[PDB]
């Protein structure tokens, strides 16, 4: 009736052909922006001083960059955790030399996802669906929290967020090890046991589904047209499945009940990811991985290695060479 | 440490805050017994 | 001085006799016309303990 | 949907496999114990003692180096 | 009420939303699970009483209670050691009792008391879509928090005060006689950016402003008590919230992940509120008292430390801030706001001064700044402290570690608890929490979207 | 106990559960003494 | 009723149990030795 | 009735752990795999083979017992309890690494068994035999990682050992020394692992949450029954609500299953594939471009440069706890290291 | 010594506390 009213319908109109909604009259906006920011940056930005010792590093790919090396450049060490928008900067070119551009893209992509989940829920509550797809995708976004805005918060610097970046997030990684032992915490190998499960369990699912079609077809078309979109039958045999998996394994470790089966398929990698999500998020307060340096002696006191010191080696190895000019004392604390 | 006067249960307060986390168990001992109903 | 340890000791072993009995008590509805009383009297005697091994303290 | 065998719950709630268990399975742990603590895994499996690791005359990690005589190096590192 | 699958459509893993519309039981797990909180509380402190060395620091020894008590200003003098060790005691037995009684009380709600209380009292039975009833609660609560933030106060002023880290002479223990109840500052405070330098809340540095802020909390709260008892929610209100048990639920999840959030961040980096003679440094602290700890050291060596330039062409030990400011040199550039009373007394208006910097350090700044270099909050899981590479022979790991990491946690996942409950109470309250019904499955009269 | 002639699948979970905690206990404390405690 | 006691079943039961109950006593007993 | 077909029926009857033709060689030779591992992690050492404590007898725990790969001394002997190096001397046997072969060699044959238990059930119960086929990738992974990988380097000593930190090690090793996270087809495993895990938790969660009412609990898991006809979710609306949120959304359930079969098994295929490049040290280890510039260019740095600096400290500084038996001997001075650090 | 001695006595009876409360409702036909 009114015109508010009527705007209403609209951004929450079901017959959109993308759903805009009123966690969307943020996501849009904000992911545009990002994604804007994101592509010129990554082209064209000049190099950025992330370490804050003036030593600019070229992230872009004019700048001799390749698609593996190119990286929107985490912003400088001298910002630390100070917000740098584009009007606190004398010029865009001294905004760009200190790593502007990461902030920028990371807060709107933030508030994107952020928004995106939201969003989720809201589009699930107009089509009258049940609610908890957003809880599934609150996982990634975890994640993605974790290593943009939370590590560096905990570490005291946007300069130890995660790169935009491929070789950038190598790097990541790898300093992350040297400093954190990530791959000797508990909740990384749950977020190991996570992904690896939820591949597994993605293969297995599938590969049983498509093992009990019903068939439909002949052996020239695909089988995929066996199943007509909006048919009320079921498309395979999930008892010949059963009883095929109940046998490979054992009677009573094989699902029967559909729902039950999807909602283990949905848990168990949104829950590996979580805990992998709240291990970045607790390393960045420096609750590291387990150390096991030194923890075998013999009866004299000498130490007797185990893997866990090789391990340990490697990670020294990595810490002394990592930001070579940024550590002027002993202790890498920062 | 603990006055004087109560060390002779300091063998006890060593093992008081776990309790809760036996409430938890306690409640799926509770559940068992019911038959998970 | 052995007073306080005994008192306390007393304390322990009636907090343990209450946390057994009280959930019982609680959850036997046939068995509250005599575990109503018993209730009423735990409670009493358990917080005189308490009250005892509070003067006891500043008494050794 | 029983394929013959009789259910584990109805199994392991009887008495008389509470009979059998209450011996066989503290026996096999006293006896995986006994292994340890008698010192026989350390000579079944070459584990060093911990007062073995080194010797009064091999300071050193004693790697393996040659291809086909391991009895002998074993014993010469003692 | 029912208490299985067929007689209330929730299985046992949820057996909790049986009690959503018992009242009386749910009154019971309420009372019974604060008697939890209190009971852990007084249990936790007498643990760490019993495993409390008195003359090593709290910090050293992961107590996360007795340096709450401690700030309040019970059984602590100048620099925070520790006098009496009975308040502690003290605390943790009170806590302890308590938590007899009111488990005793939730036992008699959960188990024997009345099912539900709507027909036994109109004071405490409730229906959740009785908005007034639920504001009323609101409303006896919000007194109850006022009343708390007051004796918060009352504790500062009049009963011998809190610990104040920044008191000159040292910190110590002080009577708090003036608070600052100017609203402007107390609610610019929460007008300050969230972002390094600013620290929208984590930033307040003096117990004048901690104190004044929560002498303007108890009022804002007892007055909005008041306010909700005595009235009931407005139509805009009413059109834009969901009414139910879960929806308060869920509004509640969400607060409390917010406020577990916002404490992780206090803890890493407030040392007003969580002084660090009880915690222990920030990592802030920790990496400015290794900058300062080897200016001190190189310039006893004849260093001139308003000089030497670093490899990278900055100054080694000294350099300017972004905005122009002298602060340490090296990685701890990014750390220049940090504020201690140790490194203050050095500072000038244009930041670190040369003058102080070259004759006024005291030898008690120097081992301030070694200890907090040698506690920096960086520690393994099995609490090997020390940077990850080091070896096992120290055993810490800095108490606001375990506080920041554990509560970073439980916000995160009271996030997620908000998340499944709102959307939760939303298709439960539009009728389509059980999933879609064949008939009327919306999608089936849409238009087609190409 | 309950019945006659047979344990309750309960009180042999409980049992068998406690039994189980115990050996990890021994294991964690194990961590800390002894060998591998790096002391 | 009247189910067979030894079966596949059994030794697959066993074949893991016997030597993982050995091996958690070996393991148990090793907590205790001293370097 | 013939011999053996008496014996394929008593093979094949229905019993709690079916056994099949495919048994014979599975639970013996995953019983010795499994058996191999537990024992040595718990009993035996890697003293003589790397100067490790390696068992729980030693002091290790769960995160750092493992069997360890045998002395690089041996090449690639197989290392037979009978062989010429152990001579039938057990003890023996366990102190050279003979337990890692065992375990290998055993496993490898024992995902043999497996897979062919996979297509021998498969048969039996009517089904088309895609289990298998996605089983292939795991066995792709075992076979360059745990063999071809080896194989190509100078010994088994450089495979990696059974075992947590062993495996962390290994990790490590490779991204030290082969650059293997710039590789191309480690990019796509992890892909394909991601994407796995992705498409796992979304499929389970769609489903979830389009369910129909089939019941009138708020516990919908009792609303399905596995002989009924229909469909238990709607994938119209699930197809909808994906378009409108993401773009894009699968019409076809047939196509959505073998999607989440293809993407998690090419993965695998993927990296098995680098993996056997470095087994000859065909590394993706450098750009050669950037390597010049740099080498002339001293203000030139990329992450990728940066990444190199790292992997040089690794080498430096781990090669020779990590490769005692080549006796390096790195003074303190040649060690690389940025200031202070 | 003797501590963890009577830790292990006050942890057992801690332990059996919650399941004979469980055990003696069930066999006394109290309400669980
Ligand atoms: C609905 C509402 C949504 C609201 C959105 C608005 C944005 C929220 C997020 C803000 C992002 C801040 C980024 C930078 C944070 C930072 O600079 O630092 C953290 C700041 C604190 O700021 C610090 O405050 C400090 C105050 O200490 C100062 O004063 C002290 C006094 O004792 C000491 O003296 C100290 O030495 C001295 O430096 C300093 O000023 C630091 O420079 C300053 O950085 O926290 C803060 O202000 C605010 C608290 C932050 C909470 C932590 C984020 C929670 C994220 C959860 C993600 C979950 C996702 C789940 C998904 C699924
Ligand atoms: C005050 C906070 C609060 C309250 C009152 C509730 C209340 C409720 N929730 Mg809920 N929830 C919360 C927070 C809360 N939740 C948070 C923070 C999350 C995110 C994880 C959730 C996620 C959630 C889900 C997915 C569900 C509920 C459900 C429910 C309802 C029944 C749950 C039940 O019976 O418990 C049963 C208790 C258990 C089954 C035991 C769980 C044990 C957990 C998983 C591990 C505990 C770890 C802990 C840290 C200790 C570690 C132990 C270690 C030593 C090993 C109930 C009304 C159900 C519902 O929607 O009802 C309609 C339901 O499906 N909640
Ligand atoms: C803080 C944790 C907590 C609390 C306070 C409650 C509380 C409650 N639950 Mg519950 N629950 C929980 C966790 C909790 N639950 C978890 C983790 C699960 C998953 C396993 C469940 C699953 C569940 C189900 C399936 C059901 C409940 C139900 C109930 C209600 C009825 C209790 C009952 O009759 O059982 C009786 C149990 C007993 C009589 C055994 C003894 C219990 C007492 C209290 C033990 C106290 C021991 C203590 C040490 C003694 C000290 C006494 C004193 C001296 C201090 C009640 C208010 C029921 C309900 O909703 O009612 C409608 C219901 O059906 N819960
Ligand atoms: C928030 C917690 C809470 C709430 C809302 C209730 C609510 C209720 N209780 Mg319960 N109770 C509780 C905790 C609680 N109780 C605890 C911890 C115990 C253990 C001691 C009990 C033991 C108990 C028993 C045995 C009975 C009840 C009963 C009742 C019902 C009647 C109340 C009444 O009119 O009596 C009168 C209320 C008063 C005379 C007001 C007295 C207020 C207290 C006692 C004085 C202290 C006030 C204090 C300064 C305020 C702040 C508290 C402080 C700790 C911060 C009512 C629904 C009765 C019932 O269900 O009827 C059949 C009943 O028989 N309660
Ligand atoms: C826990 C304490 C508590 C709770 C649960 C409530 C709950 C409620 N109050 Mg309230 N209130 C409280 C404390 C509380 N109040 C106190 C202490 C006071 C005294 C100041 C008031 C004064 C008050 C008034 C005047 C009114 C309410 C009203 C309401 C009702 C609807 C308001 C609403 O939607 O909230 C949410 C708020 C909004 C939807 C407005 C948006 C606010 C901004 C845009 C959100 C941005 C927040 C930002 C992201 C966070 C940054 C923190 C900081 C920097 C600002 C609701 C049931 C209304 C009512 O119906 O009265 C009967 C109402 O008119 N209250
Ligand atoms: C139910 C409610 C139960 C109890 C309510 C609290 C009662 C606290 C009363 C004790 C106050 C001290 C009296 C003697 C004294 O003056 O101070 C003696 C000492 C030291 O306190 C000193 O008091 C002096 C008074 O002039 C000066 O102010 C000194 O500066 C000050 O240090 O205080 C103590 O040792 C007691 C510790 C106080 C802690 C009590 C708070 C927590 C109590 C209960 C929590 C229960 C929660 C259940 C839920
Ligand atoms: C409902 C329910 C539940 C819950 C329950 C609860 C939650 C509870 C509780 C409770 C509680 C919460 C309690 C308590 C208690 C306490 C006590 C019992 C005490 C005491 C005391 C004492 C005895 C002390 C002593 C001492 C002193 C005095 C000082 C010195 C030291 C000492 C310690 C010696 C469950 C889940 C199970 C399930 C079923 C239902
Ligand atoms: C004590 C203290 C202080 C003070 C403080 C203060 C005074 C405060 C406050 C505060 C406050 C006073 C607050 C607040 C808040 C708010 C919120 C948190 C909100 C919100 C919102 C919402 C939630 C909404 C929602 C919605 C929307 C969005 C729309 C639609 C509807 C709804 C409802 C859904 C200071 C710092 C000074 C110092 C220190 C201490
Ligand atoms: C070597 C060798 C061999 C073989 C052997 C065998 C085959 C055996 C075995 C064996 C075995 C087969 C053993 C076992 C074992 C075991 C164990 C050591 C166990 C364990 C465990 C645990 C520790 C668990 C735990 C837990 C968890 C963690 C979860 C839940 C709870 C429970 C408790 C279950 C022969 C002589 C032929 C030849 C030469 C070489
Ligand atoms: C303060 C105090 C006290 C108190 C105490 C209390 C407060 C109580 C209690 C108590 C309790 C609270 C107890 C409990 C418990 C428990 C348990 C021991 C549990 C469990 C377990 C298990 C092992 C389970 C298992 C399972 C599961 C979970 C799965 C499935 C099912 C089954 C069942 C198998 C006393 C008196 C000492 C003295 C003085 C001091
Ligand atoms: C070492 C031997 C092996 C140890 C095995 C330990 C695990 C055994 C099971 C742990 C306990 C599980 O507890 C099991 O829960 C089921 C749920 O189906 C319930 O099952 C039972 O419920 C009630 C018992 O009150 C009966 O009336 C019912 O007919 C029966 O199904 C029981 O409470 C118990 O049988
Ligand atoms: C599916 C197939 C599985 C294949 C593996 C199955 C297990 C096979 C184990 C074979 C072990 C061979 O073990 C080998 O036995 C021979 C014969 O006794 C021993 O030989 C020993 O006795 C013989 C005669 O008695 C002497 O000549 C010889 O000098 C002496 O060493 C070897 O020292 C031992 O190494
Ligand atoms: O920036 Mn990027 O990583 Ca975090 O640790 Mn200190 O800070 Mn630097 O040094 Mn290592
Ligand atoms: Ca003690
Ligand atoms: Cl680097
Ligand atoms: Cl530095
Ligand atoms: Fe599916």
């Amino acid at each position: 009736a009114s015109l508010w009213e009527q705007f209403c319908q609209w951004v929450t109109s079901t017959n959109n052909r993308i759903y805009v909604g009123w966690f969307g009259t943020l996501m849009i906006p904000t992911l545009l922006t990002a994604t804007t920011c994101f592509i010129i940056a990554f082209i064209a930005a000049p190099p950025v001083d992330i370490d804050g010792i003036r030593e600019p590093v070229a992230g872009s790919l004019l700048y001799g960059n390749n698609i593996i090396s190119g990286a929107v450049v985490p912003s400088s060490n001298a910002i630390g955790l100070h917000f740098y928008p584009i009007w606190e900067a004398a010029s865009l070119d001294e905004w760009l030399y200190n790593g502007g551009p990461y902030q920028l893209v990371v807060f709107h992509f933030l508030i994107g996802i952020f928004c995106y989940m939201g969003r989720q829920w809201e589009l699930s509550y107009r089509l009258g669906m049940r609610p908890w797809i957003c809880v599934a995708y609150s996982a990634p976004v975890s994640a993605a929290t974790a290593v943009f805005l939370i590590y560096p918060i905990g570490q005291g610097s946007f300069s130890d967020g995660m790169p935009l970046g491929i070789s950038g997030t190598f790097n990541f990684m790898i300093v992350f090890q040297a400093e954190h032992n990530i791959l000797m915490h508990p909740f990384h190998m749950l977020g190991v046991a996570g992904v690896f499960g939820g591949s597994l369990f993605s293969a297995m699912h599938g590969s049983l589904v498509t093992s009990s079609l019903v068939r439909e077809t002949t052996e020239v078309e695909s089988q995929n047209y066996g199943y007509k979109f909006g048919q009320e039958e079921e498309t395979y045999n999930i008892v010949a499945a059963h009883g095929y998996f109940g046998r490979l394994i054992f009677q009573y470790a094989s699902f029967n009940n559909s729902r039950s089966l999807h909602f283990f398929l949905g848990a168990w990698p949104v829950i590996g990811i979580w805990f992998t999500a709240m291990g970045v998020s607790t390393m960045a307060f420096n609750l590291n991985g387990f150390n096991f340096n030194q923890s075998i002696l013999d009866s004299q006191g000498r130490v007797i290695g185990t893997w866990a010191d090789v391990l340990n080696r490697a990670n020294i190895g990595f810490e002394v060479m990592h930001e070579r000019n940024a550590h002027n004392f002993p202790l890498d604390l920062a | 440490k603990l006055p004087e006067a109560y060390q002779i249960f300091d063998p006890l307060v060593d093992v008081l805050p776990v309790i809760p986390l036996f409430f938890l168990a306690l409640a799926f001992v509770w559940q068992a017994a019911v038959g998970f109903k | 001085s052995i007073v306080f340890q005994i008192a306390l000791a007393a304390l322990v072993l009636f907090s343990f006799v209450m946390v057994v009995g009280v959930p019982v008590a609680y959850a036997s509805p046939q068995n509250w016309d005599r575990s109503k009383p018993l209730l009423y009297l735990g409670s009493g005697i358990w917080a005189i303990l308490v009250i005892v091994v509070a003067l006891l303290n500043f008494l050794v | 949907g029983t394929t013959g065998e009789r259910p584990f719950s109805d199994i392991v709630t009887s008495i008389r496999y509470w009979v059998i268990h209450s011996i066989t399975i503290p026996m096999l742990f006293i006896a995986g114990w006994l292994f340890v603590s008698t010192g026989l895994a350390y000579d079944a499996f070459g584990t060093p003692r911990p007062d073995e690791y080194f010797t009064q005359t091999r300071q050193e990690l004693p790697i393996l180096q040659e291809r086909y005589d391991i009895n002998q190096e074993i014993q010469e590192f003692n | 009420g029912g208490r299985d699958l067929p007689s209330t459509g929730f299985a046992w893993w949820s057996g909790n939303a049986r009690l959503i519309n018992l009242s009386g039981k749910l009154l019971g797990a309420h009372v019974a699970h604060a008697g939890l909180i209190v009971f852990w509380a007084g249990a936790m402190t007498l643990f760490e009483v019993a495993h409390f060395i008195p003359e090593k620091p709290m910090y050293e020894q992961g107590l996360i209670l007795l340096p709450h008590i401690a700030t309040l200003g019970w059984g602590v003098g100048p620099a925070g050691e520790v006098t009496d060790i009975f308040p502690f005691f003290v605390v943790g037995v009170l806590h302890l009792i308590s938590s007899a009684v009111l488990g005793l009380g939730g036992i008699y709600h959960a188990l024997r008391g009345p099912e539900v209380l709507e027909e036994y009292s109109s004071f405490f039975g409730y229906d959740w879509k009785d908005k007034n009833q639920m504001t009323n609660i609101i409303g006896y609560h919000l007194i109850l928090l006022g009343c708390g933030a007051l004796l918060l106060v009352f504790k500062a002023m009049f009963f011998g005060g809190v610990y104040d880290t920044w008191a000159p002479g040292g910190g110590d223990v002080r009577v708090i006689t003036n608070p600052t109840l100017n609203p402007a500052i107390i609610f610019g405070y929460l007008l300050k950016a969230p972002f390094g330098g600013e620290g929208w809340i984590i930033s307040v540095n003096n117990m004048e402003d901690i104190i004044g802020g929560h002498i303007w909390i108890g009022l804002i709260c007892i007055s909005g008590g008041i306010w909700h008892i005595l009235t009931k929610p407005f139509g805009w209100a009413r059109r834009a919230l969901i009414w139910s048990g879960e929806a308060y639920l869920s509004y509640s999840l969400g607060a409390l992940s917010l406020m577990g959030f916002i404490a992780s961040v206090f803890v890493w980096f407030n040392n007003t509120a969580y002084p660090s003679e009880f915690y222990g440094p920030t990592g802030m602290e920790a990496s400015q008292s290794q900058a300062f700890t080897f200016l001190v050291r190189d310039q006893r060596l004849g260093a001139n430390i308003a000089s030497a330039q670093g490899p990278t062409g900055l100054g080694k030990y000294l350099m300017r801030s972004p905005s122009g400011e002298i602060i340490f040199g090296g990685e701890t550039m990014r750390f220049w706001d940090f504020r201690g009373p140790w490194l203050e007394p050095l500072r000038g208006p244009n930041g670190l001064d040369l003058d102080k910097l070259r004759n006024d350090i005291q030898p008690w700044q120097v081992r301030r700044a070694a200890e907090y270099m040698t506690h920096a909050p960086l520690g393994s899981l099995n609490s090997v402290g020390g940077v990850i590479t080091d070896v096992n022979s120290f055993n810490y790991v800095s108490p606001r570690a375990w506080l920041a990491t554990s509560h970073f946690v439980l916000g995160f996942f009271f996030l997620v608890g908000h998340l499944w409950h709102a959307g939760r109470a939303r298709a439960a309250a539009a009728g389509f929490e059980k999933g879609i019904d064949r008939e009327t499955e919306p999608t089936l009269f849409m238009p087609d979207l190409d | 106990m309950f019945a006659e002639g047979r344990i309750p699948l309960w009180v042999v979970g409980v049992v068998a559960g406690i039994g189980a905690i115990g050996v990890l206990g021994l294991f964690f404390y194990g961590a800390y003494a002894g060998l591998g405690s790096s002391m | 009723v009247t189910y067979p006691i030894f079966t596949v079943r059994w030794l697959a039961v066993h074949t893991l149990a016997v030597p993982s109950v050995f091996f958690v006593g070996a393991i148990a007993a090793m907590q205790f030795i001293q370097r | 009735r013939g011999w053996f077909d008496v014996l394929d029926d008593w093979l094949k009857r229905d019993r709690f752990v079916f056994i099949g033709w495919s048994g014979l060689l599975l639970f013996p030779c995953a019983f010795m795999a499994l058996g191999g591992w537990l024992t040595g992690t718990t009993f035996v050492t890697s003293w003589y083979t790397h100067g490790l404590a390696s068992s729980y007898l030693e002091g290790a725990n769960f995160l750092t017992v493992a069997v360890s790969s045998p002395a690089d001394a041996f090449g690639h002997s197989l290392l037979f309890l009978w062989g010429p190096e152990a001579q039938g001397n057990l003890t023996r046997w366990f102190q050279i690494g003979g337990l890692w072969p065992f375990v290998a060699l055993h496993g490898a044959f024992g995902l043999i068994g497996f897979m062919l238990r996979q297509f021998e059930i498969s048969r039996l119960v009517g089904i088309r035999p895609y289990n298998a086929i996605a089983f292939s990738g795991p066995i792709a992974v075992f076979v360059s990682v745990f063999l071809m990988y080896p194989l190509g380097q100078s010994s088994w000593f450089f495979a990696p050992s059974f075992g947590v930190a062993g495996i962390f090690r290994f990790i490590l090793f490779l991204q030290g020394f082969h650059n293997w996270t710039l590789n191309p087809f480690h990019m796509m495993g992890v892909a394909g692992i991601l994407g796995g895990a992705l498409l796992c938790a979304i499929h389970g969660a769609t489903v979830e949450n389009t369910l129909f009412e089939d019941g009138e609990d708020s516990n919908t898991f009792r609303a399905f029954e596995p002989t009924q006809a229909e469909e238990t979710y709607s994938m119209v609306t699930a197809n909808r609500f994906w378009s409108q949120i993401f773009g894009i959304a699968f019409s076809n359930k047939r196509w959505l299953h073998f999607f989440m079969l293809f993407v998690p098994v090419t993965g695998l295929w993927m990296s098995s594939v680098g993996i056997v490049g470095l087994a000859l040290n065909l590394r993706a280890y450098d750009f050669v471009s950037q390597e010049l510039r740099a080498a002339e260019d001293p203000e030139f740095e990329t992450f990728y440069t940066k990444n190199i600096l790292l992997n040089e400290g690794m080498r430096a500084w781990m090669a020779p706890q990590d490769q005692p038996h080549e006796n390096f001997i790195f003074p303190e001075e040649v060690l690389p290291r940025g200031n202070a650090l | 010594n003797l501590e963890p001695i009577f830790q292990l006595t006050f942890l057992g009876l801690i332990v059996l506390a919650g399941p004979a409360v469980v055990f003696v409702l069930a066999f006394r036909g109290g309400d669980l």
